[PDB]
RNA sequence: AUAUUGGCGAGAGACCGAUAGCGAACAAGUACAGUGAUGGAAAGAUGAAAAGAACUUUGAAAAGAGAGUGAAAAAGUACGUGAAAUUGUUGAAAGGGAAGGGCAUUUGAUCAGACAUGGUGUUUUGUGCCCUCUGCUCCUUGUGGGUAGGGGAAUCUCGCA
RNA sequence: CGUGGAGGUCAGUGACGAAGCCUAGACCGUAAGGUCGGGUCGAACGGCCUCUAGUGCAGAUCUUGGUGGUAGUAGCAAAU
RNA sequence: UCUAGCGAAACCA
């Protein structure tokens, strides 16, 4: 109605006043009938449900459904075997700074048997997969890095497994982190977190493919990726197990965040999936 | 509308009874009447090809070389309708040799390794009753199997050709009456070649091979992957003594969409870019813009006029494509809805889409509205789907 | 050639750091331990317009204006300006490549991405 | 261009002309045209809209969507079509305030006066 | 009218022109060998004119006459240029024989860089690109940095790590007094 | 961390500004109890806020009044998130000005409290 | 035929772009001041759509915190953008009744710092505007330009690989 | 050298981000100043040849607005 | 007389 600035301003704000005065003593007389009776406490709260978009997702057949052939598979695109341990091979990209070298020492203690290289000029990366077959390698692992800041990870099975491109966005090294820890050489356990869709499941298995298994019960060391809202974090924590039922941590290695961006059929063949700004336009789908 | 999935990653097939608007990603819309798991045999072992003699019998390709006919049967789902049982009874097996293939793993563009599968099943005659159809290797081993008369298949040849065979396309056109049998085929550096087999099933003869280009725009040399190929009819007009009488049409990997007239020659008269920066494309399928039917059995496109020709491909991303004949882009089919790279696209009847790939999910679209009809979850990596015959049932 | 410069610092005004509504700009008085702009400071002609790697710059607003550096490549160098957008710097930086000019500032607005 | 002295080009103008405008000249404004099938079939492409007719959605986000106009909101030179609506977080409907310009109409509502106003444009009116 | 139109040119605005931070200026003009506008160097203040230049793929000397001063469309005599680098600069010493020393000699400058470029080019296109460049929207950037935050925010990760552990401990998954546990809290737990 | 801390933000508060700045700093760094439990001690003259720039002790209450109802915000927001309420400490505070008229000097209180943490024994 | 800073209308502008332009782009001759005659302000921008923050909880109430909408609350009816003066917290450093800069250098912190990776000659094989034969076509008709078919590199030769 | 506007031109730039702001980021100018990076931001804007001016600020106890100290001081109808 | 609350102006290279 009333398109006067000092006008307008004020009769909303005093709407919003008499509006927070109201909600006030509604929620205050709502307290004393609730103080006399517990139940309709508990009718209100079965009654209206607070919307969150945990609550609210786009409904999905991936979500809670079985993986056809998972073993067989599992053991073709994955190192999945307790008999065959995996060579990891770092693949740091040409004319590499020293901060995906950094990167790289980091990235050593996590994964087993893993191998450095220092990548040089004019190696096709098909030249690079049959060295690494010839030298049996099971997976390479290639640091994008820019602007000296580690941006990319790139996962490859070697026996024509599949291609991951994951973003990488934060990263926070051990030193700023407050409640530091210091690592062991334990080998620490695992835990994934809201892989559920049937490509979540993909890439947990990927991921529990990646990482080493067989941990260290001595030294209480675990990892942990969480998804949420396709965004996955990296953390790692020490334990403590207490009387009082919770346990304890303490945030020992560095942590980041990484979004899958491309998973591709086999050495960069065909693109199972690939990321784009008009699926996130959507911002309920969520693929994990 | 019944479906046969090759299912990848059960390695088996899937029926599929779902009614017009069935959409598996939305709790509201229609749901799938039946889902049937058949034939599982391990991830080594999937589904390459189905050919389906009429209703009561298919015909499976492994990825072991092995090619099985397998009984159909109906029976009463216990809305009614009969779901489909499924018999294996003949099969002919050991027709791969991947010894050339990994002989040729250097001289690769690919990263990975390579390994053989059953490119063409289908049967040599456009006549019914045939009883003897040809099984196509990577390793250009193409296999004669006869039906038997006691219901069994039996292998009648295994002849060679050149080095990796991507591809290859008989010619049914015109003329079942004479004993000619003309192919094509096409690979990395393998050019298209058009080859005769005699009618006996004995022996061939390659009688014609294509040309290639001269240099490009930055005179380098355009490198020959031919991906997918079908043929018109020949020549109107005179005939030019010695060429041969045959047009026909292709796609590369490096987006060249490539016509020939043998009447003309060798060379291609006609390569187009049909996408920019040489993007690799997959399959080739032929249609009418009105979704009608003017395709052989085999797909040939029964016309002279290369205009008229109007094609839907794929790349190895997420996109599928329409071109008419000159390359003009006639739109982008389902872009909004498929998120995998489509392994698999087939023009049914004229009128529909089989679309299916690494997706998981099957998608009958509309060839002339290009409205999406059917989207289905299916847990597997597809790469063939046959389509049955369209059932209305409730 | 060997760049003389004969001034590393810049030249300010008087009492400009003890007021904060006095720019920095050079403006005329109307001690002799302020350094005063005149013109025995100017630069050597040939060294004059000389980055740091030995080229002039060049301003470059799109391809057909990089194509007029296809010659004097050893003495000039491109600048891509401020407002182009991310969908042509990268045209410009594959045409620049090809034609082999030392872009003086690569990477902006641009990430390497796979 | 602007041949007549009595048309004027001004932006100021223009636009005084456009927001003060009084309803009878917002339903002339407020103008959808039609179908290909509907100009198949009475020969004329845009119409004035009304609310009991049929359209279809042919820009916007919510594009490819269609359905009857529930109500023409002339008022802010736009009209609610039914089924067309964003649902709050508590749960309520609210339509969304739609433009005949990026509207398409598929199903005519015709009246008397309708089937008067199409002979009088030249429609070949069934 | 040479000079005419070449000062008309020069103290007036050449459409061509464009002008360095140097102070020095440079013609767009296709046809113009040199990158600058200078007197020997306009296309338009001269009749008499040459130059290198390339469509798509093959080289071509364009020749320019004064006796087509008139018809532009038929100005432009085109060579093609041979492959051989040196049998080029014998034809371009040919085409302009009882010539000026400029035009030969920019004009074999101009072929040089373009056949230089030509091999930089057929070796970038071998060249294998493992990266490509991306430009990023700051929109998608502030999508990607507040909705990162927001799921950071959204999920309690620790709580939920906390869980697993308790699920992992009560589900078995240690065997009997492990030694994540100590005993006794253990025997709380059993 | 966001996720080990609770927020509590107050807006526009009439309050004499120097006199809140002072006892924002007085109360930094503390236990959440033991920090309430000094500014009851504050309403009864047992203990003083020390004044060190805008100057000794006073008790200034109608301060302290919005400043221990920030501090049962945050306790309540803390318990709303499931916190310690042992190891919840205040960590960070501020004040600044809010604008003058809508003489008055009112401001924008804000303070973040904070678990404290505890480090794990390392195992061989 | 002439004047016309008023009225009723139009149409324009090398005009100003919210301290400008009318005092007044806004409920401006208004609010207000004066007894009166009279004087006379300040005040434009949420967003594409209010979709203006359901619900839980602290809280007298004001204000919060969870949560959510929205492309964006780094747009929350204090709202486009959001400078300086000035304020608060944290970090670092210096100071102990210390004022500022100029030069020059250390120390500390910090940043930048190839998408550089080629050229020359020789050799292998393959390919094509290379060779040969057979054409077609444009005129600026020559020291031209475009273009097809089949064959060959068995030999030569150019370019390319 | 800079600023508003105007004629021509760069088939100039621009929602894959113009203009503006910040920039213990780099560069070129003797300087007036200019160019780029980064951050913020959301819709227009520049280079060149000319034209035109309400065209360049530290002061005028300049005008208007905002903010300090004085000062939690004076003091308690200093406005409520 | 103290606390609490409210809270100036003059002047200011
Ligand atoms: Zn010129």
């Amino acid at each position: 109605n009333i398109t006067n600035k000092l006008k307008r301003q004020e009769i909303f704000a005093d709407i919003k006043h008499e509006k927070n005065k109201e909600r006030h003593t509604m929620r205050r007389k709502r307290a004393k009938e609730e103080r006399e009776n517990p139940e309709l406490r508990e009718q209100r709260l079965k009654e209206n449900v607070t919307q969150t978009i945990e609550n609210t997702r786009v409904y999905d057949e991936t979500i809670n459904k079985e993986v056809e052939g998972d073993e067989d598979d599992l053991m073709r695109y994955f190192n999945s075997n307790s008999n065959e341990p995996p060579k990891i091979f770092l693949t740091t990209n040409v004319n590499a700074k020293k901060s995906a070298y950094e990167f790289a020492n980091i990235l050593i203690e996590i994964l087993p048997n893993v191998t450095f290289v220092k990548r040089k000029f004019g190696y096709k990366l098909k030249e690079i997969s049959d060295i690494c077959i010839k030298r049996n390698f099971t997976d390479i692992v290639i640091i994008n890095e820019d602007k000296k800041k580690v941006t990319g990870l790139t996962f490859i099975h070697l026996p024509e497994g599949p291609t991951f491109y994951f973003k990488l966005s934060s990263f926070v090294e051990v030193k700023k982190i407050v409640g530091h820890g210091r690592p062991t050489s334990h080998i620490p356990e695992l835990i994934l977190n809201n892989f559920q869709t049937r490509l979540g499941q993909t890439v947990g298995r990927l991921f529990q493919s990646i990482l080493p298994q067989n941990p260290d019960i001595e030294g209480r060391q675990v990892i942990t990726l969480h998804n949420q809202r396709d965004y996955i974090f990296f953390r790692r924590h020490r334990y403590v197990f207490k009387d009082n039922e919770r346990v304890g941590l303490q945030e020992l290695g560095p942590q980041f965040t990484l979004k899958l961006k491309r998973l591709q059929r086999g050495i960069k063949e065909e693109t199972e999936w690939e990321h784009k700004p008009e699926m996130d336009k959507e911002k309920k789908k969520f693929y994990l | 509308m019944r479906l046969l999935v090759s299912c990848v990653d059960s390695g088996s097939i899937k029926e599929v009874l779902c009614n017009i608007g069935t959409d598996t990603s939305v709790q509201s819309a229609l749901q799938p009447f039946h889902v049937a798991p058949h034939l599982a045999e391990g991830l080594k072992a999937y589904v390459d090809r189905m050919w389906v003699i009429s209703e009561d019998e298919a015909i499976l390709a492994r990825n072991s070389g092995v090619v099985e006919l397998v009984k159909i049967s109906k029976h009463l789902k216990e809305p009614k309708f009969d779901i489909s049982e499924f018999e294996i009874t003949s099969s002919v097996s050991d027709l791969f040799d991947d010894a050339k293939l990994e002989s040729l793993s250097s001289k690769s563009v690919k990263r990975t390794k390579l390994v053989d599968g059953f490119v063409t099943l289908c049967p040599i005659k456009k006549d019914s009753s045939n009883n003897t159809f040809v099984a196509a290797t990577k390793s250009g081993l193409l296999h004669i199997i006869k039906k038997g008369e006691d219901k069994k298949l039996i292998k009648l040849a295994s002849l060679g050709l050149k080095a990796p065979v991507e591809f290859l396309q008989l010619y049914d056109l015109e003329d079942t009456d004479t004993d000619k049998y003309i192919f094509a085929y096409g690979g990395e550096e393998n050019l298209i070649k058009l080859v005769e087999i005699d009618s006996s099933f004995q022996s061939l003869k390659q009688i014609w091979e294509a040309k290639n280009v001269k240099n490009d725009r930055l005179d380098m040399r355009v490198p020959v992957w031919p991906m997918a190929l079908r043929f018109l009819e020949p020549s109107p007009g005179k005939t030019e003594k010695g060429k041969l009488n045959y047009q026909f049409a292709a796609i590369t990997r490096w987006s060249h969409l490539t016509k020939y007239s043998t009447q003309h020659g060798r060379k291609p008269f006609a390569q187009i870019d049909l996408l920019p920066n040489r993007e690799p494309l997959s399959q080739m399928e032929v249609f009418d813009a009105k979704g009608e039917n003017v395709v052989s059995s085999l797909g040939n496109f029964q016309s002279e006029t290369f205009n008229e020709l109007n094609v839907i491909t794929t790349d190895y991303k997420k996109n599928v494509f329409k071109f008419d004949g000159n390359g003009r882009m006639l739109g982008k089919v389902g872009r909004d809805d498929i998120t995998g790279s489509s392994t698999y696209i087939h023009v049914h009847d004229g009128k529909y889409l089989l679309q299916g790939g690494l997706d998981r999910y099957v998608r009958i679209f509309d060839i002339k509205t290009n409205k999406m009809l059917v989207k289905v979850y299916v847990g597997s990596r597809i790469n063939f789907i046959v389509m049955l015959d369209d059932v209305e049932i409730e | 050639p060997k760049i003389v410069k004969k001034h590393t610092k810049k030249f300010k005004r008087h009492h400009s750091d003890r007021y904060h509504r006095v720019a920095e700009n050079w403006r005329k008085q109307k001690r002799g331990n302020i350094s005063q702009p005149k013109i025995g400071y100017g630069s050597n002609k040939k060294t004059k317009f000389l980055s740091p790697s030995g080229h002039k710059t060049f301003l470059v607003a799109n391809v057909k204006d990089l194509e007029t550096l296809t010659m004097h490549t050893k003495t000039y160098a491109a600048e891509i300006a401020h407002n182009i957008s991310a969908k042509n710097r990268v045209v410009i930086l594959a045409r620049a490549k090809a034609l082999g000019i030392k872009v003086t500032n690569p990477k902006g607005r641009l990430a390497l991405e796979a | 261009a602007k041949q007549s002295l009595d048309v004027s080009s001004d932006r100021r103008k223009a636009r005084k002309a456009y927001f003060t405008a009084p309803s009878s000249q917002r339903r002339v404004l407020l103008s959808a045209p039609l179908s290909k099938e509907l100009r198949a079939q009475y020969g004329i492409k845009a119409l004035p809209i009304r609310r009991d007719d049929e359209v279809l959605v042919v820009r916007g986000s919510k594009k490819g969507q269609e359905g009857k106009i529930s109500s023409v909101y002339r008022l802010k030179f736009a009209v609610q079509v039914d089924k067309v609506t964003k649902e709050k977080v508590n749960g309520a409907s609210v339509p969304i305030n739609l433009h005949p310009s990026k509207l398409v109409i598929t199903k005519l509502h015709l009246d008397k006066d309708r089937k008067a106003l199409i002979q009088r444009k030249g429609g070949k009116l069934e | 009218s040479d000079e005419i139109v070449w000062q008309v040119i020069n103290q007036s605005f050449c459409s061509h022109r464009i002008k360095a931070p140097n102070g020095q200026n440079f013609c767009r003009n296709e046809y113009n060998v040199t990158g600058l506008c200078t007197r020997q160097s306009c296309p338009l203040a001269n009749s008499k004119y040459a130059t290198v230049k390339c469509d798509n793929g093959k080289l071509y000397l364009y020749m320019k006459t004064p006796e087509r001063a008139h018809t532009p469309a038929k100005l432009w005599e085109r060579i093609k240029l041979s492959k051989n680098y040196t049998k080029a600069l014998q034809q371009i010493d040919e085409h302009l024989l009882h010539w000026s020393k400029f035009f030969r000699h920019k004009c074999k400058q101009r072929f040089t860089k373009l056949t230089q470029v030509m091999i930089t080019e057929r070796r970038l296109a071998l060249r294998e690109e493992e990266r490509h460049y991306v430009g990023v929207a700051p929109k998608v950037k502030r999508r990607e940095q507040n909705r990162e935050r927001k799921a950071l925010v959204a999920a309690k990760i620790e709580k939920a790590i906390e869980k697993e552990l308790m699920d992992r401990l009560k589900s078995g998954a240690y065997g009997d007094k492990p030694l994540n546990v100590d005993e006794k809290v253990w025997k709380k737990i059993m | 961390n966001p996720a080990k801390s609770a927020s509590a933000r107050g807006s526009y508060l009439r309050v004499s500004f120097k006199n809140t700045r002072e006892t924002a700093q007085a109360i930094n760094g503390w236990e959440l109890t033991k920090a309430q439990k000094y500014l009851e001690q504050v309403l009864d003259h047992q203990r003083a806020i020390p004044f060190r720039r805008f100057n000794k002790a006073r008790w200034p209450a109608k301060s302290v009044k919005f400043v221990q109802g920030l501090l049962q915000n945050a306790a309540a927001n803390a318990e709303a998130k499931g916190l310690d309420a042992t190891k919840l400490y205040v960590s960070h505070i501020q004040v600044n000005q809010a604008p003058k008229q809508r003489e008055s000097s009112p401001s924008h209180i804000e303070l973040v409290v904070t678990e404290k943490e505890e480090a794990v024994a390392k195992a061989a």
